């Protein structure tokens, strides 16, 4: 637990490791 | 810090951190790192490498050759 | 003779391509035919309006291997019909009617074909190099070898994955995605260059950068 | 020179397990030291590391593209480095 | 450096080509690239066992034109690592991987590539001009535009004509109708030219050339 | 002649004849020469032009070409 | 030199002309003439004039040729043209 | 009626003028 540990990500749906620039 | 992209940029960075620990054969690391972030486990990958390793090459061959 | 050879002798050592070319093998590549301060430019019109990329040249290897990563196993230019024009210092090549060819691999090997206008300079010396390329896509084709529709022939959920093309202009995804990330990360490499100058954090990099920009 | 691509993955690595550390994921850190069975030594900067800070003005600039300015939160430093 | 730029000629003067192109102008681009008393030999094997064809000078005009005759609008060779060999004389240029390659027109535009041995010999001088073509074809593809598959996507009986081939071992059948009469053809000269000299019907000249054969 | 193949090379020849001046525009040339011949009219053709024109092509070039 | 296509086109013409004569086509003959509107002069040959006797030597080898000898009549002085 | 006047052509059967080498 440092000052720089991760979002929580409370958004539950299905993360997906995408490219941040395709497209949709 | 205070930048409002930087929640973000971390939640992605760690996002692609453990895609890039399950590409290159960390198995027990990425699902040891999700356990330690307090992540549901239910990311779904991309084709390997990653991103991180994709975004690592542009960015590290620009790094060696930015002169002084 | 002079600028005509050169594209013949760039298609002749992307025959020498493998799988196990690398990062060396496409800077030495690129050392070849490019010059230290080569641009290169890619446009089309994919969806919207029309996109416009511009890379230099240490970035330039990775563009061309782009294409391999996206399933090209052999690549070349056909330019018919190009307009020579020399200068004192350059010499310029202007084909309208410019040919990118790929043929992919396993499995259903496809051929890309797209049709664009190909602009070069070369620097006028021994080793006739290029200053910049603009290749400007017009439209792109894909074509299927007859004996893979044979294949799938009588099976209707596979000969309708045949219809759907496997580039967007020509550019596989590979390729867009790399041009894409480029444009974030090629202006930071004046970042990169603070870094490795002055003992300075990234954003604060950022930070002194504003400083020239709104200055002048 | 031109890095090859294994000094490359190497240095991600490198900077993977510094990123681990500094990110409180000591645990990942040393399964990914063994799972990659990495030996020579490792000395690492300050928090929050090369990797963690770099992409996250690499983020920022993202999210500071005029394509993508409005719906996606982003500084103004990262804004007006464009123009 | 010499042989190889040869054949990049070669496939630039064929971007020349239109529709109009007649004797005069293949017999000018053949006597650009090959001697007068150039050979050129085609090898397949198409059924029962291997066939080969072998044309000299005069015939070799028609030869390039039949295969445009056969629908071909666009034609060049790819060379893959082509073997040199230089000699006192001639300049040899053996290339296991060649490929020839053909676009056709409207309707359903269909690209054929033939792979095979190319075997050539260049004159050693200025004008390094091709001695023997020797094209060993060991196989060949048929390619179709995915937007006229989608065109007949849904026509059964358009789909399956699109499964059949259009050439026989990559030769149309302008090209093997050519060369098959050239067979006959060809050696009828000698009587040709004892009909232009003695004044002698052609049954007769060639009876008087069953003449010097059994003689020696 | 007394040579076997005579009869079949000008049944052979009366036929491309009448399949070139069809493909010549020479219409009543090649209808009138079925019935100069005595031969019912159901001839069906190659495509044009049809192998006279293509033996004929062959056979000048080679002899214009032929030698003294 | 080489002839142009025009010329092989038009030597051809007059060549079947002079066939449709000596085969007993007058008739064919003369219609031919003027649906290809010809005007220059025309002298022709003992019979069966060019066309009829080389086309005949030129089917004879055709039939004598070593892949067809057996199932198409043929004369043996062409055989051995080729041998 | 000229001695090379052609043949009858007694076979009636529907006559091809096809290229005399084009395999069947």
């Amino acid at each position: 637990y440092t000052e720089f540990a991760p979002p929580p990500t409370p958004m539950v749906d299905h993360l997906v490791a995408s490219n941040p620039f395709e497209d949709d | 810090s205070a930048v409002p992209s930087d929640s973000q940029a971390r939640e992605k960075l760690a996002l692609y951190v453990y895609e890039y620990l399950l590409h290159v054969g960390a198995q027990k690391s990425a699902q040891t790192f999700l356990s330690e972030i307090r992540w549901e486990k239910n990311i779904t990958l991309g084709e390997p490498p990653g991103f991180l390793h994709s975004w690592w090459c542009v960015f590290w061959d620009l790094y060696c050759a930015a002169p002084e | 003779n002079q600028t005509d050879y050169r594209i013949f002798e760039l298609n002749k050592r992307l025959q020498n391509w493998t799988e196990e070319c690398d990062n060396l093998w496409w800077d030495a590549f690129t050392t070849e035919f490019f010059e230290d301060d080569a641009m290169l430019t890619i446009t089309f019109c994919l969806e919207d309006g029309p996109k416009r990329y511009t890379i230099g040249r240490t970035l330039i290897p990775r563009y061309f291997r782009s294409i391999f990563e996206g399933g090209a196993t052999e690549l070349y230019y056909v330019l018919k019909h190009p307009k020579e024009a020399f200068h004192s210092n350059f010499v310029s090549l202007d084909c309208d009617q410019g040919s990118m060819v790929t043929q992919h691999g396993k499995p259903m090997f496809t051929q890309v074909c797209v049709e664009g206008r190909l602009y070069l300079e070369f620097m006028f010396d021994d080793m006739m190099r290029i200053k910049t390329w603009h290749f400007s896509i017009r439209q792109h084709r894909e074509l299927i070898p007859r004996s893979i529709l044979a294949m799938h022939a009588q099976d209707p959920q596979m000969l309708d994955q045949l219809s759907k093309n496997i580039t967007r202009c020509g550019l596989s995804n590979s390729t867009l995605n790399y041009l894409r990330l480029c444009v974030i990360l090629e202006p930071m490499q004046e970042l990169m260059s603070r870094h490795k100058t002055y003992s300075l954090s990234p954003r604060d990099c950022l930070k002194t950068c504003l400083f020239q920009k709104w200055q002048r």
